[PDB]
């Protein structure tokens, strides 16, 4: 027997639909190999929101359906998520780890034994809107951190990860604690500490600060010590461009090194008004 | 019988450490643990503190009521140790 | 530069090369630039947006959403006229009805449906009254077609979705706004299929702009007005912001030109006081955003 989902609350024999709603609970129905797409669940969700029947109850699921409806059709969020669908899948109850597993794989390196054809990944994203990309970043992370946790110390390879402008993207949290569990490096870079989580400053174990102004940045920051000292907090209000301080585990006593320049410097376009006339 | 290891005086419970009868103290220098500290210091004994903010490696300061008076001990090592696994990336890197 | 209040036009008097506008005859060099030279800009009502409208409809009681989303949705693909409410025929022949609420053969909305979801049906080329939508949105929701040769009539739903029609339609009653509308029409249509393309290539060009090589009348834009709306204006305001940061977002970096703004008054509108819908933060952030990645 056939039946088909409708899109707006189209009501066709609805008591045979009781007998449709039990079976597909106790999912005595039939495998499909074909991954459908994102809006299925809202379909779902819209049959599911439900002899005579009361519009009271069906009322309660309106906000969910309206902001997925408001949100799919926006192309700034439908260029990057891939709604295509249809994926193949294989048989039995363990889908979720392969999908999990190929990303994992191309995307932060390989399990232990398997040679790899490259060595450094660059990830340029420029035109990532900052509404969503938190988000997504956060649950990339907290995914990378559940597939290390099951890979344990023997399968792992040593990783280090740079990180531009972390301070809008840390804020799920497991990551740096599992990160010395599991063989992993971070490097944190910003502008504004003050937004930085109050457990992640802890953890560093060394300390690289410019130029920096403001009190409220220096107010957390020297909340935050564990190897410094304090005779070089003055200095941090007048350091030139090009001027560190550093003060942790691979200095006897802090240092005001001046930074060597590297060649060819980084990606720095500027906007010239007068070139383009 | 409780022992205490910490690194964070203030994360301890506030109302444990004053039942503690002994002390010790190694190198310290985030102020808000040594203020910490302070306000459960033996009164009279501040030239030892000041060792504390600068104890080398391996030095402690004994005050408490098992000392005939302030010490600066210097802790002997004892064979065998713990495990001190330390991964070092060079190693693996080769 | 985007003026809020009429004060600035005293103290610019006498500028070289300049195009001005409150609220076809170019004048140059050689004529004194002196007071009492406006002209005058409307915008229509279809301008403000899907996004917009929707906001504006706010639907917040139980299955209004689905309806108004078709409603919006069955525009192309709808046969209507002034005041006969009939289905067309795909035969031929037609049985003419009256202007009275009586169900007749409206069971083949599904043949609708389908027909028009398989995109080969006629499509409508007219400019839609303001009215058509008042009309689809008070169709919908009255009728419930019974399973097998049956009906049924509800009052519930009717009693439901009257203080719906109202606060559509009353609103909609108004002379306020009426001030700033024009219903002149009478535009053009361009072929070849593509036509969704001209929908909004016609106002990027016209009202934002041209690209790098081609050359645009118009180099400095002045908006002012005194008439002040109280609870619209600042929606009306940031209604431009949406189409703007959408724009920005699709010229991409092969087109992108230059630009100045002048906003006056933010806290006045760019906040509403008075709404909860976070919708124009997003939209104000990313425009803000997009006034870093290119010249502006």
């Amino acid at each position: 027997e056939t039946f088909l989902l409708y899109d707006d609350c189209r009501d066709t024999n609805q008591s045979k639909l009781a007998e449709w709603l039990d079976l597909l609970r106790r999912r005595r129905l039939k495998r499909t190999n074909v991954w459908p797409p994102f809006k299925s669940l809202a379909t779902l969700v819209a049959e599911f929101g439900c002899s005579k029947r009361d519009a009271f109850g069906f009322s309660n699921v309106l906000p969910l359906v309206k902001i997925i409806q408001q949100l799919a059709e926006d192309i700034r969020f439908k260029s990057i998520v891939n709604l295509n669908g249809g994926g193949e899948l294989a048989d039995g109850g363990t889908h979720w780890d392969k999908a999990m597993s190929d990303e994992v794989d191309y995307f932060f390196g390989k399990e232990k034994g398997q040679e790899n054809d490259w060595n450094v990944h660059i990830v340029n994203m420029k035109n990532l809107a900052q509404d969503h990309a938190p988000m997504l970043l956060s649950a990339l992370l907290e995914m990378f951190a559940e597939i290390l946790f099951r890979r344990g110390q023997e399968r792992s390879y040593p990783t280090v990860l740079l990180l531009e402008e972390a301070h809008h993207y840390l804020r799920y949290e497991r990551l740096a604690k599992e990160g010395r569990k599991f063989k992993c490096s971070l490097i944190v870079s910003t502008q504004r500490p003050s937004e930085l989580s109050p457990t992640v400053l802890a953890m560093c174990s060394n300390w690289f600060s410019l130029r920096l102004t403001n009190e409220r940045d220096l107010q957390a920051l020297r909340y935050a010590m564990e190897s410094g000292n304090e005779q070089i907090l003055k200095q941090i209000s007048g350091l030139p461009r090009g001027d560190a301080v550093a003060f942790g585990s691979a200095f006897n006593l802090p240092v005001r090194i001046s930074i060597n320049q590297a060649r060819p410097g980084p990606k720095s376009s500027d906007a010239v008004f007068s070139e383009e006339w | 019988s409780l022992i205490v290891s910490t690194q964070r005086p203030s994360e301890l419970s506030p109302t444990v450490l004053a039942m503690c009868s002994n002390w010790f103290s190694l190198r310290l220098t985030n102020e808000r643990d040594l203020q910490a500290l302070r306000y459960a210091m033996e009164s009279g004994n501040e030239q030892i503190l000041k060792q504390i903010s600068g104890l080398p490696r391996g030095d402690a300061v004994a005050f408490g009521s098992a000392f005939n008076l302030p010490v600066r001990i210097s802790i002997n090592q004892a064979r065998p140790g713990p495990k001190s696994s330390d991964a070092v990336f060079s190693e693996e890197w080769a | 530069i985007f003026d809020i209040n009429g004060e600035y036009a005293q103290a610019f008097t006498g500028i070289p090369n300049v195009k001005h506008t409150i609220l076809e005859k170019k004048q140059q060099k050689g004529e004194l630039y002196s007071e009492e030279y406006y002209c005058y800009k409307k915008i229509p009502y279809q301008a403000l947006g899907f996004a917009g409208l929707i906001k504006l409809l706010r639907p917040s009681d139980k299955t209004q959403l689905p309806a108004l989303r078709n409603a919006l949705s069955a525009i192309n693909r709808t046969h209507f006229k002034s005041r006969n409410i009939y289905l067309e025929k795909d035969d031929g022949e037609t049985f003419l009805l009256y202007d009275d609420c009586r169900d007749t053969n409206q069971s083949k909305l599904a043949e609708w449906l389908d027909l028009l979801r398989r995109r080969r049906l006629k499509r409508t080329n007219v400019w839609p009254p303001f009215k058509s939508l008042a009309t689809l949105v008070a169709e919908f929701g009255c009728v419930a077609a019974d399973r097998s040769n049956g009906s049924k009539r509800d009052a519930f739903g009717f009693s439901n979705v009257l203080p719906l029609v109202k606060i559509i339609q009353q609103l909609a009653e108004d002379i306020r706004f009426k001030s700033i509308v024009n219903l002149n029409g009478g535009g053009e249509l361009a072929d070849g299929g593509t036509h969704w393309d001209k929908a909004m290539s016609d106002e990027v060009d016209y009202f934002f702009g041209k690209e790098k090589g081609q050359e645009n009348d118009w180099n400095v834009h002045i908006v002012n007005m005194k008439n002040l709306a109280q609870d619209h204006a600042p929606m009306l305001l940031s209604a431009l912001l949406e189409m703007f940061a959408e724009i920005l977002f699709r010229r991409g970096q092969e087109r992108s030109y230059p630009t100045v703004l002048l906003l006056e008054e933010a806290h006045h509108y760019l906040r509403d006081p008075y709404a909860e819908i976070d919708s124009q933060i997003k939209a104000y952030e990313r425009l803000a955003k997009e006034g870093r990645k290119f010249k502006c």
